[PDB]
């Protein structure tokens, strides 16, 4: 699964999380099992506009 | 007094019985005696704990 979100949401993005992006966008169960990856995308996300 | 033999088994059913009942109202190093107050006070991760 791939997607692109805020900076201060990333730590939303687990297992037994609560939170505006966890409860109405993206729901992990609580046994999940995997791995979470994320990097900053400020280079090709970002527009002056 | 003389009937002490039969008043004893009793005695100590009783208190049995009522040790049992009594050891619902300790911790046991949790937070609250009554679940329902951890299961709508706390978020899962450490309410299962």
């Amino acid at each position: 699964d791939s997607f692109v979100i805020r900076g201060d949401e990333v730590r939303q993005i687990a297992p037994g999380q609560t939170g505006k992006i966890a409860d109405y966008n993206y729901k992990l169960p609580d046994d999940f099992t995997g791995c979470v990856i994320a990097w900053n995308s400020n280079n090709l996300d970002s527009k002056v506009g | 007094s003389a009937l002490g033999k039969l008043q004893d088994v009793v005695n100590q059913n009783a208190q049995a019985l009522n040790t049992l009942v009594k050891q619902l109202s300790s911790n046991f190093g949790a937070i609250s005696s009554v679940l329902n107050d951890i299961l709508s006070r706390l978020d899962p991760p450490e309410a299962e704990v």
